[PDB]
């Protein structure tokens, strides 16, 4: 019940968010998303991030099928990678954005072996940012579940 | 005020929010043939279209032709591709400006310029064919965008039946985009 426990949770959430920027996982575009969230749009960051997850979960499933084809069709591989670059670049998942840029380098060369390694790195960077952002939102809901509040300027 | 055409749902949901904080009414769309029929309806009153180059049911550059040139409307190109080749393809297909994903909030304030330049004009349209526009941008970039003035832009195109106030108001419409090139 401790008031002191809610105080620790506020610091841990604060320090955690700081660590996402300093470690290069999120760039300043994510801070722009948080700045579009106000009292009238109170779940905006969560809603955008959840949509980015649904669309990108689809794109990675589609790329895994596309690259597994017996004759790879880059007309179907390339526009997925392109959407995921803008997708991730718009929420600030910087390592995902950069990994897609290298992926686009290899569809443009139609290098399937490289495309398989690129898809593995993009998956790994997406699952990383998905773990971090989900941790971020869980920490906030824990604060509310303690009866607390995030001031949200 | 603004129709936005983007098959990326996350970029669409963000850009709607950003445009709304700049106090635009915003309508979403994700098919180019859907945006075309939406624009086709009478009294629809859309002030600016922002459209992605990547569109699943149409060449998104041909969509710029339909909205920029066949209709007398300001269409602003949008893409997560940064290259000079893609930016030039915006002007040469009728777009009036461009926005690069991730869309800068500052870049959105500069688009209000294009509707007010539009509102200086129910009265007859002047439609440019895509090829006539493409030699208009050929003439100004061969002339130098600073140097290109309605008399020599028409004198380089050498199109019989093209007047100077066709070129004068076309320079008015695309001045901003062509200055940003080079």
């Amino acid at each position: 019940s401790n008031a002191m426990d809610l105080v620790q949770k506020q610091k841990s959430l604060q320090d955690y968010t700081k660590s996402l920027f300093l470690e290069g996982i999120l760039d300043s575009q994510f801070l722009q998303l948080q700045q579009l969230q106000d009292e009238s749009n109170p779940d905006f960051v969560s809603q955008v991030v959840t949509l980015f997850f649904q669309d990108s979960d689809r794109i990675l499933n589609d790329l895994s099928l596309s690259l597994d084809q017996q004759v790879v069709d880059f007309k179907k591989v390339d526009p997925h990678v392109h959407q995921l670059k803008g997708s991730s670049s718009s929420i600030g998942a910087q390592r995902v954005k950069n990994a897609c840029v290298v992926f686009r380098s290899f569809c443009e060369q139609q290098n399937v072996e490289a495309c398989h390694r690129c898809l593995q790195q993009v998956k790994q960077e997406y699952y990383l940012v998905k773990n971090r952002l989900e941790t971020l939102f869980k920490l906030e809901q824990q604060i509310v579940a303690s009866g607390g509040m995030i001031p949200a300027v | 005020r603004v129709l936005v055409v983007d098959d990326d749902p996350t970029c669409l949901m963000i850009l709607e929010r950003m445009l709304r904080t700049c106090l635009y009414e915003v309508t979403k769309c994700n098919r180019a043939e859907m945006a075309l029929s939406l624009l086709r309806k009478n009294k629809h009153g859309f002030d600016i279209v922002i459209s992605d180059v990547h569109m699943p049911d149409m060449d998104g550059f041909k969509l710029l032709e339909h909205v920029g040139l066949e209709m007398d409307l300001p269409v602003i190109m949008m893409s997560a591709d940064d290259s000079k080749s893609v930016v030039l393809k915006g002007v040469t297909h009728g777009a009036v400006d461009y926005l690069i994903k991730p869309v800068r909030m500052e870049a959105l304030k500069n688009i209000w310029q294009h509707v007010v330049r539009k509102r200086r004009s129910k009265k007859p349209r002047v439609v440019w064919s895509v090829e006539l526009h493409q030699q208009f941008v050929a003439a100004v970039n061969q002339l130098g965008v600073e140097k290109a003035v309605p008399k020599k832009i028409l004198e380089l195109m050498n199109v019989p039946g093209l007047t100077r106030e066709n070129v004068a108001s076309h320079l008015q419409k695309y001045r901003i985009y062509l200055r940003r090139l080079g």
